[PDB]
């Protein structure tokens, strides 16, 4: 089998530098050309860079020219991507793609094998989230099944992980994808549906983690005005 | 750069049926066109190269055709594993290698009426001076839904953000959250806040509402 | 092939190149594509056209009626007439068959020669500023834009203009 | 600057199935060919030098 | 050309060289001038002479009187005689025309091949002791006097004798 | 010592205007050529095998 392993990704400030490594096994590395393709979070694909089997020829996307540099070490079965002058728009998942054909330049540009990829995040600033409850009050007392949740607001950058009842309650729970507000800060909400005959039998806790800011807030949800 | 347009962005059809995808190019790319499949949480996978030739391990149910500027991809019998996102890419004039924006294949099921719940902001948020009103549409199909905010029975626009979960793996429905963002100053000026939902599963629009008190 | 280019060190033909018989594929920062070397193609098309016309137009016949009629007491001259028609039939059939066989072989060798000369014209132009990577392809040691690419196709490639940059990149690559 | 860029020398091909014979090989598919052998007639008796025949 | 030398990478012919078909121009400290490679010229002259004699001498005819006389009641055999004379005329005319066309092409390719082999014989002799500067010319990395020049023409060039001096001068030139 | 000195390989040319025809090209000027077609006669009736004709 052919395996492509990415590494070297992580968090970095704008203007910083990172270096990726693609571990190659399963084919003659010298015979095939290699590429880097990136995918912004929840977005489409975008080719980044190309290097020929020999290594003399390199091509880059216009937005990364003068900042990114592709290279290979055929004797070590390694493909590298050196990124300097990093930008926030460079935040994406980066895959290394093997070319499907060998020795036919006119038929290149097709990627038959992709690694699972590595993540590069280039934000600038870290802002922790403010967790707010969404109580099932009298206006949310349906009688058969009620709805409650938490509002994770004004945080940056992604990700934020949410679990309910120490990770025990995982059913009928919908953790919405984050939205980018006018303020430039992300915000999501996580909701769960539970029977109305459980508001008092079992308390509900949403677990929020925001590792960049070391946030581990736990929040209680219950009705009010009674 | 060869711009690639891939309409429709989203296509709805039932399992076992047949789906046709379209890829359009701003310039002729001859037959140097590829098709890729990306299941959620997984890397992209090559399906079609040369606009008609299936790659290694591609089952015969996948069909590719076209040349020049108009191209197409066909899945004869659509099985649940193939409800993914498909991309088209040209390799006839590069660099740059250009992809299309992709098409999401969603599973078609029976119309499901949303469950609507409305949440006035928690009192602690008014401590910081911002009001977020959350309206929830739970487990509905199709995703296409109309959500409008009513402040004292007045239509609102340009002040709310929506978020839609991915298609459920067990019931094949969607969930939508509409958050209305308004400063505490504006929030403390009005009385009635309502959430109006119009969906194919409702004979008439449903409205949940609250008041400043209670 | 007699010259080694066609079905030789250039393994296959290009369906993508449609405007000419012999040409180029290029790839630089500005893009890629097929193009045909017009001079070599038109020279070969003129040559083959002259060859076909030569085979056809050198046959110039006059008005003639092949048939002859003999009575039952003229069998010998009837057979003499048959021998003439048969002998001409044998001569023309054998000559026509071998002419097509031999000249078809010459035609394919002609195309093979034209490709080899085209490859060698480029190789003698680029010298060490590019690497011979096989299959008729040259990989440059210096950036060669569209203008530079056309100079190679036009037979006006300026080797000294890029020799220093290629030399530095070649030594770095080989090191 | 960086090295790179490639130029390739090649020859035409097409979907043609015309086959010719050569001294060394038979049924060689070629991109273009012409027929030197006329093998069709109009099935009619016609006027030589403009003048009709006597039937 | 089929081999690329004549009207190819050697662009033109030399009116100054008058004693031979293929030869050399040389220039050293002792002077310059044209000289003809006698072996390749005489071999080609012998070859072409044999070709012309083969085309001419293989036609060996006997005594023959083509004419025939027929009276007014012998029109059919008269026309049969005409068909024989005409058929032979058509066969010989077409064959003669194509033979000259085809063999003229072979003759020019022959000269093209002889020039290419002559250039390649020298190039394989000098190797890196000289530079290929185009147009069929070699520029030496070591001094090559008249004796050395004759050794190249005689196919007896002593590459190891000058390899060290050429290597030192080549590296100095390239540096 | 210093490098230098040059040797060139070339072929003959002359002031000839003789033109021949080839399969690929017409009116190719060549340095030398011969005629295979006799097109001249002495304009006289002569003795075959030494013996004069009967006139």
């Amino acid at each position: 089998e052919v395996q492509l392993l990415e590494s070297g990704g992580g968090l970095v400030q704008p203007g910083g530098s990172l270096r990726l490594s693609c571990a190659v096994s399963g084919f003659t590395f010298s015979k095939y050309a290699m590429n880097w393709v990136r995918q912004a979070p929840g977005k489409g694909l975008e080719w980044v860079s190309h290097i020929s089997g020999s290594g003399i020829s390199t091509y880059y996307a216009d937005s990364v020219k003068g900042r990114f540099t592709i290279s290979r070490d055929t004797s070590k079965n390694m493909l590298y991507l050196q990124m300097n002058s990093l930008r926030a728009e460079d935040t994406a998942i980066y895959y290394c793609a093997k070319d499907a054909i060998s020795g036919q330049i006119w038929l290149q540009g097709t990627f038959d094998y992709w690694g699972q990829g590595t993540l590069v995040t280039v934000f600038n600033q870290i802002k922790g989230p403010s967790v707010f409850p969404l109580a099932p009050s009298s206006k949310s007392t349906s009688g058969g099944t009620a709805a409650l949740g938490c509002l994770v607001k004004d945080y940056f950058p992604e990700p934020v992980t949410v679990s309910w009842n120490s990770g025990a309650l995982t059913s009928g729970v919908h953790t919405f994808p984050a939205v980018l507000q006018s303020s430039g800060l992300y915000s999501l909400s996580s909701v769960v549906t539970v029977p109305s005959s459980s508001l008092g039998t079992q308390t509900y806790i949403c677990n929020v983690n925001h590792k960049p800011s070391n946030t581990k807030v736990d929040k209680k949800v219950e009705p009010k005005s009674c | 750069e060869i711009v690639m347009t891939q309409s429709p962005a989203t296509l709805s059809v039932s399992p076992g049926e047949r789906a046709t995808l379209s890829c359009r190019a701003s310039q002729s790319v001859s037959s140097n066109l590829a098709w890729y499949q990306q299941k959620p949480g997984q890397a992209p996978r090559l399906l079609i190269y040369g606009a008609s030739t299936r790659a290694t391990g591609i089952p015969p149910r996948f069909s590719g055709s076209g040349s020049g500027t108009e191209f197409s991809l066909t899945i004869s019998s659509l099985q649940s594993e193939d409800f993914a996102v498909y991309y088209c890419q040209q390799y006839n004039n590069w660099p740059p290698i250009t992809f299309g924006q992709g098409t999401r294949l969603e599973i078609k099921r029976t119309v499901a009426a949303p469950s609507v719940f409305i949440f006035p902001p928690s009192d602690e948020q008014l401590k910081s001076g911002t009001a977020s009103v959350v309206c929830l549409l739970n487990n509905f199909y199709p995703r296409e839904a109309k959500v409008q905010w009513k402040v004292d029975n007045a239509l609102q626009s340009g002040n709310s953000q929506e978020s839609v979960t991915e298609q459920d793996s067990k019931d094949s429905t969607y969930s939508l959250s509409s958050t209305l963002t308004l400063s505490k100053a504006d929030y403390e000026k009005h009385k009635v806040y309502a959430c109006e939902v119009t969906h194919q599963g409702l004979s008439s629009p449903v409205t949940k509402s609250f008041n400043r008190g209670e | 092939g007699l010259f080694g280019a066609i079905a030789g060190f250039i393994e296959g033909g290009w369906t993508g190149m449609v405007d000419g018989w012999y040409g180029y594929h290029h790839q630089n920062e500005q893009g890629s594509g097929y193009a045909a070397d017009l001079k070599s193609t038109q020279n070969a098309i003129d040559g083959i056209t002259n060859k076909v016309n030569s085979v056809i137009e050198k046959m110039n016949t006059q008005f003639t009626a092949v048939g002859k009629e003999f009575n039952h007491l003229e069998k010998r001259i009837e057979n003499l007439n048959k021998k003439v028609d048969d002998g001409f039939l044998d001569i023309w059939t054998y000559n026509a068959e071998l002419l097509v066989l031999l000249e078809n072989e010459r035609t394919l060798d002609y195309h093979d020669s034209n490709v080899k000369n085209l490859y060698e014209k480029v190789r003698s132009q680029l010298k060490n500023n590019a690497k011979e990577i096989g299959n008729g392809c040259f990989e440059f040691y210096h950036k060669c834009d569209n203008t530079c690419m056309e100079s190679v196709k036009n037979g006006t490639y300026d080797y000294p203009k890029y020799s220093e940059e290629a030399k530095l990149n070649r030594e770095e690559i080989d090191s | 600057a960086d090295p790179g860029d490639t130029l390739c020398i090649g020859y035409h091909a097409n979907n043609s199935t015309d086959t010719v014979d050569t001294v060394l090989e038979k049924n060689v598919t070629v991109t273009h060919s012409v027929n030197l052998l006329e093998d069709k007639h109009n099935g009619k008796l016609c006027k030589l030098r403009g003048v009709a025949p006597l039937h």
